């Protein structure tokens, strides 16, 4: 949701969807 | 090296990006059930979602049924009609979806050539599928429902229990 | 005026009713959360969907949080239109996904949510009965012994 609003949070959310694969 | 297109991966990228989005918001069910009032509810909307499975498939089978004759009747019209409606199979798809919930309008059967005989046979259809399909379906299912129901009792907290073990079970081992 | 009740339930025909009312206000406060626990997931996705076309589609819709509120709660009753999902630009790509994700909205959440509720609520009552009589007279009893003291 913070990242929806308005690099770093992208790379954050890849690395949590990574982590959940 | 120097020093908006039509089919661009960057839009696909937001489009699946939203249902991925909308996907992980709906995964919370997993840690719903731990708590105390709201495990059988949760289970009566999975039971309820198991039921309406047969129903929904007859009620596409009657959609196709209606929605073929409905392309077929205005096949030769490109360009006749009051809006651009039952013209090609999508838009036929479109209104006969957005007319369940009475958002699609009558005025998409009236045309502009005169061919009145067409005209009624389409407002007929229109009409008998809107009847049949809604109520008919509407009623079969909540009469349905309330018939499942009525059978099983006093249950509902065994299976909100047995789920809370499931869910609970799951963090001992590893 | 939304103040009356306090001087209804003293009448006969008029206690069971307010009742009942009360009793399913109880019941469906739950179902108010998940359905606004699902209202949320889904419009937090329209919002990111349609956050990068401020002009671009046939209304004012899908621009602001505020708007996709408006537009995702006068849905719920057949008052918003359709055409709140068409674009300018061609996009048609875009354009399917929204429609497909507002059709699926709709459907899941109006229908499923409603027939949970209804037979939810019949089941609530086939369990409980003859006892309206006891609790009208429960509530009549704390009405009319509170104006005895000072």
């Amino acid at each position: 949701v913070f990242n929806a609003s308005d690099t770093w949070t992208e790379m954050l959310i890849m690395v949590w969807v990574l982590g959940m694969m | 090296y120097v020093d908006w297109l039509p089919s661009d991966p960057q839009i696909i990228s937001e489009g699946l990006y939203a249902i991925a989005v909308v996907l992980s918001f709906s995964r919370i069910a997993y840690i719903l059930p731990a708590n105390e009032s709201f495990g059988p509810l949760q289970i009566s909307l999975g039971r309820t979602v198991k039921d309406i499975f047969k129903f929904m498939v007859l009620f596409i089978m009657v959609f196709f049924a209606f929605m073929i004759g409905m392309f077929i009747l205005y096949s030769y019209y490109l360009g006749a009609k009051v809006n651009a409606a039952f013209t090609t199979v999508e838009e036929s798809f479109k209104t006969l979806f957005w007319s369940i919930f009475g958002l699609s309008e009558v005025t998409s059967v009236v045309l502009k050539y005169d061919h009145k005989f067409i005209e009624n046979i389409g407002y007929v259809l229109y009409g008998i599928y809107n009847v049949t399909m809604v109520v008919v379906l509407l009623n079969m299912l909540i009469a349905m429902i309330n018939s499942s129901y009525q059978e099983i009792e006093d249950d509902s907290d065994v299976e909100w229990k047995f789920a809370r073990s499931k869910l609970w079970l799951s963090y001992f081992d590893d």
